[PDB]
């Protein structure tokens, strides 16, 4: 009679590069026909068993009668999102699956602090942007194991955010900060930028 | 071509596929207000039968809506298989 969904689609969580598959089951398909359509850009994807997108990384399979698979090999961070079975029923039934695709760290060094100096008593903001899904936390802390020197200035071992703001630089402060991205995605990376202050 | 088709209740709607085909990639219709995928190439999906895509040989795509109700109104999307895709939305008015 009128087809219906067995279960909902179960949701996936994978690194970049691994493989996703997606199952929609259905009962009493009957003359019905099930579509695919990737949410985030409304694109169609496959109909039937046959693949639309000319994305050679996506594709369809149907073995048991009741299960249509969507498969996406190689994840890259732009294939998450939600994904859409369609089923040409009126009103049309639908499930949807969803793909977090995990990115690990990566700090950019061009939109990051080099090596640096400065006056006594001067400005200086070190800064590490980090890319990365969950969107990475930002550590700064000193290679030696110093307190940082800001506001409360007073001494902290360790400070998240992403721009670390000195100001009015005495000399104590020169010498080497880590700057430590991580999102619990291995591995973290880390930034070493030098801080030299003149007289 | 353009965005804006106004038809008649009860008149055939012909909403041009502003995109044009490639190669041999898919020209698909999907209806924006509920993602509901239309037409793939000359299937059609939507169990609905006054859809239908007209091919034409050179390479620009049209649906066709028989017999347009107030409930047909709302934005078209055509979209070619290219990945990432070619797309270009169509309002459909009644009148
Ligand atoms: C995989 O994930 C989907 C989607 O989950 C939801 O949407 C995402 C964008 C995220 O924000 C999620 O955090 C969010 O929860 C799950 O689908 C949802 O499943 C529930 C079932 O618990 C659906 O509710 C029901 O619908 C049925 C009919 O379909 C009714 O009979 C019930 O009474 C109940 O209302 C809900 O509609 C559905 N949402 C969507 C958008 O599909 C899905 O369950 C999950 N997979 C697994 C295996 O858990």
């Amino acid at each position: 009679p009128d087809p219906e969904f067995i279960g909902f689609i179960n949701n996936v969580t994978y690194p970049a590069g691994r493989e996703a598959i997606l199952a929609c089951s259905v009962r009493n398909l009957g003359k019905n026909k099930v579509g695919w359509l990737r949410a985030s850009d409304q694109t169609v994807l496959a109909l039937q068993g046959r693949v639309v997108t000319h994305n050679a990384r996506i594709s369809v399979m149907h073995q048991d009668m009741h299960t249509w698979k969507l498969k996406i090999s190689k994840l890259r961070e732009s294939d998450r999102g939600c994904y859409m079975c369609q089923i040409n029923t009126s009103p049309m039934k639908k499930q949807v699956g969803c793909i977090d695709v995990q990115v690990p760290p990566d700090i950019i060094n061009e939109e990051s602090s080099a090596d640096l100096a400065v006056q006594e008593g001067e400005d200086a903001t070190l800064t590490c942007k980090a890319t990365g899904n969950p969107q990475p936390r930002v550590t700064w802390r000193r290679e030696d194991g110093e307190m940082i020197l800001i506001r409360k200035l007073m001494k902290v071992e360790s400070y998240n955010g992403s721009s670390l703001r000195l100001l009015r630089l005495e000399r104590r402060q020169m010498g080497a900060y880590l700057c430590i991205a991580s999102n619990d995605v291995p591995p973290a990376v880390s930034k070493r930028v030098s801080l030299s202050v003149h007289h | 071509a353009t965005s804006n088709v106004t038809t008649q209740i009860g008149t055939h709607a012909y909403l041009p596929c502003r995109v044009k085909q490639l190669g041999n990639k898919s020209v698909s219709w999907i209806r924006l207000r509920d993602g509901h995928i239309l037409t793939v190439d000359r299937a059609v999906f939507i169990a609905d039968q006054r859809f239908l895509a007209i091919k034409q040989p050179d390479k620009y795509w049209t649906l066709q809506i028989k017999y347009v109700q107030a409930r047909d109104a709302g934005s078209y999307e055509c979209q070619v298989s290219t990945e990432p895709k070619v797309s270009a939305r169509v309002q459909l008015q009644v009148v």
